[PDB]
């Protein structure tokens, strides 16, 4: 049905970098802004980026703020998040969320109803 | 006994019959949370459109917390030059008129942009208006939790129709669920009313929560919420110190909107408007 | 920043028992909350957005009420599938800067 | 004799006689239908600034839908190419000059339509804001219409001023026109009032639908809405468990519209300004 | 007794104790006069901003307005030509170049400067919305004058929280400052009620100013404002013609504002959109 | 499209008779109806705009009530010259889409 | 005093054309917005076209869209309107009236006050 | 032209008495009005502004009063260093074009 | 503390020019709107001029239009008054008062509470 899958987590060195994708199904994924939100290992949730419908405005969590970079393409139905200078505080499951409807660039908020799987970043040496 | 009408003679009704009556209401107190795409809405997914929109400044960001609240020799040589000055012009002129070409698109693009950033404003002004309108929806749901679920309302066709019994109050998305019991009148009694009354022209009387209804040519007193006519005593009536009405009239107030008296247009361009004619150089 | 306190961290239920799990913001997030269901192995499910209304199939007894810096979600009969950590989200203001509370666990017994 | 007062003393007036009043009000409940020709808006009759104004969009059918609530030989060759090169060089600097002007003259006119658009978009928000605030004169009518033309109001200075005895209401332009008949104070009993009473120092009681008047240095019960001071009985007062005043600040609430944030102009600029310095080629 | 249910059966709280209350509130009648620089606002101090922003014309006096609510010798001459015609060619070219470099800045201040006016526009907006809703608030607080102030309220939880006694009104900055006094319930029973109750099926009856409370099993009368039961009268009882509830459901209404309805904007601008491609002339 | 219906087409009156003409509309109008006369062989004549506000030199005797679906017409003493045809016309949205009643003729009687 | 009048009408063809002409007198033209009005033979109104003050917004019916042209010359004070495509449908009295004040680009309505005497499109074979 | 009018010019007053000054306006300036007094050889000093809001540092025996075209300074308790000329003056609408009344000269006796 | 000098008056002839200064002290010069009033021998204060803190909208009373320039300048927290075409009638005391505390743009007005101690303008043969 509406559903999110993560891909692109594993073992990443410190320092390193990897490449998340969220690819969506069953919803409209062009009108729809999306959360990135991770959950460290026994800890709660940390909300990581929001990007808009129309890529034109992303915004971050300080703590990866420009360590972190968000994307996406709604012609694939997809959402990328590049984790680039990996530190040990990245370890842990990250998840996509679906977040304001934006059915014509007018933005209206229902919570995120639609959580994706998550995929898991552990960053050690 | 010479009672005679004071301010004048009104047929209206009065409650004789009631029934129980069982409103249900909703009131909206809130709304969802509303931000703008300003990129989505005005450029859809056209990205020539977004990427000159980038260069408007982050006004969506000022309107999103806006909404949200927050001789030789020398001829051959001089052949060569030739082919290096017009092979120079030539490319200079082909730089310009690409940005002449540039400057043509990015300016019919900035009317588009600017036309849909006008609409915009009008929708955020209309969002704004909508949001004071549920501000003052919520407003009235808070006077009915206050007036009739937590209390009774001598207030009648407040708390539905008819004369208040009890009200509750349930949550609803984006509001409350309201619902009132009541006696509301089912029959009515044309009576013929007087707002007060004269005796001998010297001391008027008005109604004590009631009407002097003239019934059998002889005036009377009733109840405003019931007709059940009774004799005039002391007790539903008080004393005017005279029966001269006071007529007064509120001043009148209409909402007509100023119009933004603009100056001419060509004469307000004029004062810096540099219409020049450049002409090329003859070059023979 | 607006922070999510959540407490108590920890509470033991017994099923038919209702539950109120408490959450507070460290500034008026006004009705911009929202309560998550995160059982274990499993993402995040949403119970409540705008502080009251129910997500859609999220069974009647879960309840949400408050504004501004007091939030509570009501279990009226928790069932032996309610015993999962349960977070509040605020989504107030722009930006989004989304804080979540550090959870509630409610264990069996 | 030993009742205190509790809450303080306070001079107020009570009323001592009334004469029948009649009130005239219009309250306005709708507005004619207002649209925006933003062609004439913005230009007037300035045809060259409706020809621009044309590529900005359908912005007015957007904010109209929102007012409306929807070797010798090869000397004279290359002499010969020469004149043909220069006629070619000349005639592109004129293609390239009369482009020029007109992105000038066009760049001018959109400043001066875009200053004007910022001026409509203004008063479309003025529009929309007295229509907000006719509906809330359009509920404000209601009311009456519910409280004081169905019913009779409890309610003292609601449906005029005084005491409401009847309300007619009849159809006005863009509205409905209200006529009151009430009793109105004419002449006030100004009286030492204190909230409570305090009996003993353990028993306060609460002055029911009335005032508690100091007449003769003895504590006596008044009527609210008449001065008729009358001894203290059970019948007039509700009992208090305490005679201590529960004191309670409602909280503080100015509207102070928040001033947007909005980088230094510069600094912002600065992200994409290409501020280039073109250099002409030299030609021997 | 046969009497019987008439609407269901609620659990609500009727006061048993009071207290005297003093509630004191600020309601906010007046806001300060705010004008827009429309200059600082958009450009700070910045310079060459100001200056395009003269272009835009004298909109802020209208905001402002709206806002305050108002052979060897041939070969050696042809070479002194040239270093003339090339003289004259590049000087052109420079000329051209200045003011393509400066069409571009301007277009890019332009940008800015339409980012910063729309972001202004939400700022008028959102003025106009708060001076409405100060507007909603000044009506608020002339009807507490009315009926809190200049007389005593039978309304509940209006002037403050429980039966209103006496309220004073002082002047605040932008405002004015309530203070009420009232009697609170600090102590309810909670009651077993009917909305009305059926006699042996045939009448229903209504409380009086009241509730219909099971006290021991059998069906009594209370005055709303206070819990005591008492036997149930036809003083304290209206008579309903039948005792069958009248279902009424108010309409549902939620502000929902409609998205503009934009078109795309590769088409729209296809209608008028040039897209030139111009080539410079070959020169040899 | 708003569809304006007037029903019934045809009325026999007499002179000093009280005469209700309605106008029902598909959609909600609100309160954008007018009220048109049209005497045989001459132009429609304004008589009610607004559903309620009589044009200019009216008579007193024309009425105009309702708002949304329904609209009526008064003519509370009709006279020898108000025997004419009469339209409901609505003006609501944008853009100008304005449809008008077929029509009621008021025949002697 | 304050009229408009109609001019132009005749027979015509099928599928010929015709310009109807309403020049204004005794108000303002330049600022009101106009209308056309056909009345079929024994049949009710029908609205053919609005045009605004300024030209720039002109508005059809479907019934005529494509195949009527609406203008306006305010320095003639006069309304044409171009029957082009004529059918049988469009025999009818064609009237212009007056619909929205406007002066100064905001406009406000008070019905269609002023109408003109008409004038008759004759469309047969 | 919103011509501001003070009358009388002058009042003979004493010390410990209520002294209130009148102002009108030509036209309705809402609350746009300001109380100035000016001692002997010195400048205006602001009393009231809003018609009714002290500044700071006003003594609390100055109070302002009235809107649209009657306003009132009323000085409680005049004391022997109040006898000044005051001036009320209106900034009402946009542009500004601000209007001073005449003045009133408080006399001792 | 917050102080307003003025200076530059003198002795003028009739029809002659003079230069008015009002140097800022103790508060942000640069974010308020400031007025010149001159006060007559004899008579009661009149408003000269307004100017705003970015010195785009300047304001003349009607009698001193054209006559009279303001200006401004922020970085050195100064106000000046051009006197051109000095007549009788202009020999007043000046005055400057701060009009508007336009943090950033936007103004909101708490009356003149701040005045200068006025500079004397004599215009005599």
């Amino acid at each position: 049905e509406v559903q999110l899958v993560e891909s692109g987590g594993g073992l990443v060195k410190p320092g390193g970098s990897l490449r998340l994708s969220c690819v969506a199904s069953g919803f409209s994924f062009s009108i729809y802004s999306m959360n990135w939100v991770r959950q460290a290992p026994g800890k709660g949730l940390e909300w990581v980026s929001y990007i808009s419908s129309s890529s034109s405005y992303k915004y971050y969590a300080d703590s990866v703020k420009g360590r972190f970079s968000v994307s996406r393409d709604n012609a694939k139905n997809s959402l990328y998040l590049q984790l680039n200078g990996l530190r040990a505080e990245d370890t842990a499951v990250y998840y996509c969320a679906r977040d304001g409807y934006c059915p014509k660039g007018v933005c209206t908020y229902y919570g995120m109803d639609v959580w994706g799987q998550g995929t898991t970043v552990t960053v050690s040496a | 006994d010479s009672l005679e009408p004071v301010g004048g003679l009104y047929e209206i009704q009065i409650p004789s019959e009631f029934t129980i009556g069982n409103m249900e209401e909703f009131i909206q107190t809130s709304s969802p949370k509303v931000t703008i795409d300003c990129a989505a809405f005005v450029c859809g997914d056209y990205a020539a459109c977004k990427l000159q929109l980038v260069e408007y400044g982050s006004f969506c960001d000022n309107i999103n917390a806006i909404l949200t609240e927050v001789n030789a020799e020398a001829l051959n040589n001089l052949l060569q030059q030739l082919s290096n000055r017009f092979g120079a012009i030539s490319a200079s002129l082909q730089e310009i008129l690409s940005r002449l070409d540039a400057l043509e698109a990015e300016a019919q693009i900035d009317r588009l942009i600017n036309g849909r950033l006008t609409a915009l404003n009008a929708y955020v002004s209309q969002q704004l208006s909508d949001s004071t309108l549920v501000k003052f929806s919520a407003a009235q749901a808070m006077e009915k939790v206050n007036e009739c679920v937590k209390s009774q309302s001598s207030r009648i066709n407040f708390c539905g129709n008819g004369n208040h019994i009890i009200s509750l109050v349930q949550n609803a998305p984006y509001g409350l669920y309201f619902i009132h019991f009541n006696y509301v009148p089912t029959k009515y009694v044309t009576a013929k009313v007087s707002p007060g009354l004269c005796i001998a022209g010297n001391r008027g009387i008005a109604p004590k929560s009631g009407y002097f209804v003239n019934v059998n040519n002889t005036w009377m007193y009733t109840g405003s919420g019931y007709y059940y006519p009774e004799p005039i005593t002391e007790n539903n009536v008080v004393v005017m110190s005279t029966c001269a009405v006071n007529y007064t009239k509120a001043p009148y107030v209409m909402l007509n909107t100023s119009i933004p008296n603009l100056p001419d247009f060509k004469e307000e361009l004029d004062q810096w408007f540099k219409n020049q004619t450049s002409v090329a150089p003859d070059l023979s | 920043e607006i922070v999510m306190t959540q407490s108590p961290a920890t509470l033991s239920v017994s099923p038919g028992e209702r539950v109120t799990l408490s959450c507070r913001a460290s500034q008026s997030v006004r009705s911009r909350l929202a309560w998550f269901q995160q059982k274990p192995g499993q993402a995040p499910r949403l119970l409540i957005y705008d502080a009251s209304i129910r997500a859609t199939g999220i069974p009647a007894r879960f309840s949400g009420s408050g504004s501004g810096t007091e939030f509570t979600l009501i279990i009226s009969s928790l069932q032996s599938e309610d015993f999962a950590v349960y977070y509040c989200q605020q989504y107030d203001n722009w930006p989004p800067a989304y804080t979540f509370g550090q959870g509630t666990k409610l264990e069996i017994k």
